[PDB]
């Protein structure tokens, strides 16, 4: 607060003291936001007790997860889809950026554990110990969860695995060909950048003073007339900073709600099969897979969608 | 060069020892010295082990009181390779009844200012 | 009871609300000690020492600062109130879905499979005690998607087929309780040529010895 308003001017700094705790309040408010951002990430991604790994041999009955699983040939250990998502999305005035507690590598590791848990043990790892089950049998369980008999899965296993594998491939192709796909994450980046740039530009404002430059005032005028000019810059710069912080608090609240929703989806779509309509994609929910993205999360929802209906005559009873 | 100075401490009810983080700077510009991506950490012993995060420093680094203050890369949890195969299933032969607590705020103090 | 009796930090979520509100009020009062550019923070000092033309200038400075301080307070209270409201909305949902019923929503009413919940009152908040079923002491078994018998493919009605290494049984999924595979706990669909991993085993018909 002090550096933004006064820089290294002791004369300005002394005047700023007459305003009381305002600067302390503003610093406190921004600190609270920063803490919440780490909490938000933890609530979404750190929902696993242990770091699970998939088996060396990827035999899952025809189901291919290579686009969502980590690609070991890349040092970031991101999946093919995650690597695509990551490619697609001041200091001198007392404004600084603090690093996240969890690195992108750590977030990818959490995501990998969640995927490994789901693929090898279904929804069991989210309720207790991870219990292994063959993937086709897990999928048969999930067919029952939507009111479809398990023999339908087993009799059409080849077809189902093919439809799944194609649907995943389309996700990669869609992202690779749609610049606007990740606007929800890009908007957050843009809005924050526009707030910081606006704040810095306000340092060019005179606010009624002879000059926006504090040193110009101090070099040209003596103490009785400089204080009046400085007071005008302090008033404006304090107002500019208060505006910034208020906007950040409002924006933070919106992001928090988004993070709260993401955490719920992780629990109810990834760590289980949901009966809530349109909560985990359109159609009857089977399962979901998380992917990490810059400042956010991407969910791939797998649903069962009825097709090729026929007309029949019916009756309530025989 | 300028930046924030943060003091890392266990409760004063445990120890009067502290470590200091000089945010955003090199250790060479500051005048148990460890350079983190968060800045220069002085007074903490860096170790190659990993533990659950105690006091967060940033960029994967956390500190704790172990006596002295130490700095480490945080662990995300124990590893577990699940015994997957195409014909193997695990089934519980027992269970436990668990009780857990959840706490939520409902209201604030109702104030009024004339 | 023992955990709460031995953990000072257990109720931090409620204590933080108390602390944040106390720090806002104390901050607001302390601002009355600010000069805001005036000769004195004390309004009576201004009125007792100066006459109306010069007092008004000094008073205007205190009014400007004190009005700004109060506007800051109220804005913060509105933002804080919104956060508390959302917390209350969540608590009300949990009361309905965890206490007044059994929830299938994962990790909504505690970790594990939700059985039931009990509310307890607390200062400015609510405490929920969630009771869950957590599977324990798992064992490894051999399994199969279907059983082949008399050329017909059999599937479990309510459970999963398991082998102890020599004999096949059907069991409920969340608790090991092996039963003989019969026509009463399985159903038939198609021949044995389609299902991948189908195994050969006897399927018992309970009426066979009767007739
Ligand atoms: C999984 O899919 C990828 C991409 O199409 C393919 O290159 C890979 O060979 C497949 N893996 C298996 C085991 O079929
Ligand atoms: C059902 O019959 C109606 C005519 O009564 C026809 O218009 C409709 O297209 C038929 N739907 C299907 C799926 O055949
Ligand atoms: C402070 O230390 C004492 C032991 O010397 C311990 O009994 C007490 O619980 C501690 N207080 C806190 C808040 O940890
Ligand atoms: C400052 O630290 C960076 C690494 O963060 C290093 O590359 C650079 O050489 C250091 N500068 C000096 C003078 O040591
Ligand atoms: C940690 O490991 C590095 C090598 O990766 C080694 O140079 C360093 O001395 C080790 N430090 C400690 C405290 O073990
Ligand atoms: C289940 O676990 C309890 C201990 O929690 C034990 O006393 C009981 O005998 C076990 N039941 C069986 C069937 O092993
Ligand atoms: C299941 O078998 C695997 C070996 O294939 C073993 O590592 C694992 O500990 C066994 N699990 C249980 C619960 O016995
Ligand atoms: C499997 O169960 C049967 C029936 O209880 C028993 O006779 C047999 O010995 C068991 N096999 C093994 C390997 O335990
Ligand atoms: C399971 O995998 C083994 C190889 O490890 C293979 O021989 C066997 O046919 C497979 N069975 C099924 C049902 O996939
Ligand atoms: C199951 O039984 C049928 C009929 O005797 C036989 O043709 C088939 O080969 C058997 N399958 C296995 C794996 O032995």
């Amino acid at each position: 607060c002090t550096m933004y308003i006064c820089g290294d001017s002791t004369e300005c700094s002394n005047l700023l003291l007459q305003y009381g705790s305002f600067c302390t309040q503003l610093n406190r408010a921004l600190t609270g936001i920063a803490v919440e951002q780490d909490k938000n990430t933890q609530e979404v991604f750190a929902q696993v007790k242990q770091i699970y790994k998939t088996p060396p041999i990827k035999d899952f009955g025809g189901f291919n997860f290579s686009q969502i699983l980590p690609d070991p040939s890349k040092p970031s250990k991101r999946s093919p889809i995650e690597d695509l998502l990551f490619n697609k999305v001041q200091k001198f005035n007392g404004l600084t950026v603090l690093p996240p507690l969890l690195t992108d590598e750590m977030i990818a590791q959490y995501t990998s554990a969640l995927l490994a848990g789901t693929i090898t043990s279904g929804w069991t790892f989210g309720a207790g110990p991870a219990l292994q089950i063959p993937f086709p049998m897990q999928m048969a369980y999930r067919f029952n969860g939507i009111g479809v008999t398990q023999n339908v899965l087993y009799e059409n296993q080849k077809l189902i695995a093919n439809q799944f594998n194609s649907a995943i491939g389309k996700i990669q192709d869609s992202l690779s060909s749609t610049p606007s796909a990740l606007g929800k994450l890009q908007d957050v980046v843009n809005q924050n950048a526009q707030a910081l740039n606006t704040l810095v530009k306000q340092l060019s404002s005179n606010f009624g003073a002879i000059s926006s430059v504090l040193n110009d005032i101090l070099s040209r005028l003596c103490p009785p007339e400089a204080e009046v000019q400085i007071d005008r810059l302090i008033t404006g710069r304090l107002q500019s900073l208060q505006t910034y912080v208020t906007q950040q608090l409002i924006r933070a609240a919106e992001i928090r709600a988004s993070a709260n929703l993401a955490a719920t989806k992780m629990s109810e779509c990834v760590l289980g099969q949901s009966k809530r309509v349109d909560f985990c994609g359109k159609g009857y929910h089977l399962m979901s897979f998380p992917q990490s993205a810059p400042h956010g999360v991407v969910f791939l929802h797998v649903t069962y969608v009825p097709a090729h209906e026929k007309n029949f005559t019916t009756a309530p009873a025989i | 060069s300028f930046g924030g100075v943060s003091v890392i401490t266990p409760g004063t009810n445990t120890s009067n020892q502290v470590a200091v983080l000089y945010q955003g700077v090199n250790c060479t510009e500051v005048p148990n010295v460890f350079q983190t991506r968060a800045g220069c950490l002085i007074g903490a012993e860096h170790v190659n082990n990993s533990y659950e995060c105690d006091i967060p420093i940033g960029a994967g680094i956390c500190a704790s009181y172990q006596q002295s203050i130490i700095a480490y890369t945080m662990s995300l949890g124990a590893e577990n390779s699940v015994a997957y195969s195409n014909n193997s299933i695990a089934i519980p032969t027992n269970f436990t009844i668990s009780v857990t607590t959840e706490i939520l705020p409902v209201s604030m103090t109702k104030t009024s200012v004339d | 009871q023992d955990s709460l009796s031995s953990t000072p930090s257990a109720l931090g979520k409620l204590q933080d609300v108390v602390n944040q509100n106390a720090q806002a009020l104390n901050t607001l009062v302390k601002q009355l000690s600010s000069n805001f550019g005036a000769i004195s923070s004390v309004l009576n000092d201004i009125l007792s020492r100066l006459c109306p033309p010069e007092a008004e200038v000094q008073i205007d400075r205190l009014i400007t600062g004190r009005l700004q301080s109060l506007q800051t307070y109220v804005t913060q209270q509105l933002i804080r109130a919104a956060e508390i409201r959302a917390s209350a909305n969540l608590a009300a949902t949990k009361m309905s879905e965890c206490v007044l019923g059994q929830s299938k929503r994962v990790d909504f009413c505690g970790k594990g499979y939700h059985l039931m919940s009990f509310p307890q009152s607390a200062p400015h908040g609510v405490v929920f005690l969630h009771v869950t079923y957590v599977p324990a002491h798992e064992k490894n078994f051999t399994t199969a998607p279907a059983i082949c018998h008399d050329g017909k493919a059999h599937f479990p009605r309510e459970g999963v087929f398991v082998s102890n290494g020599t004999h096949w049984f059907v069991t409920q999924r969340n608790f090991y309780e092996p039963q003989i595979i019969t026509t009463d706990n399985t159903f038939v669909s198609g021949n044995c040529d389609v299902v991948i991993g189908i195994v050969n085993n006897t399927v018992y018909d309970p009426l066979q010895p009767e007739l």
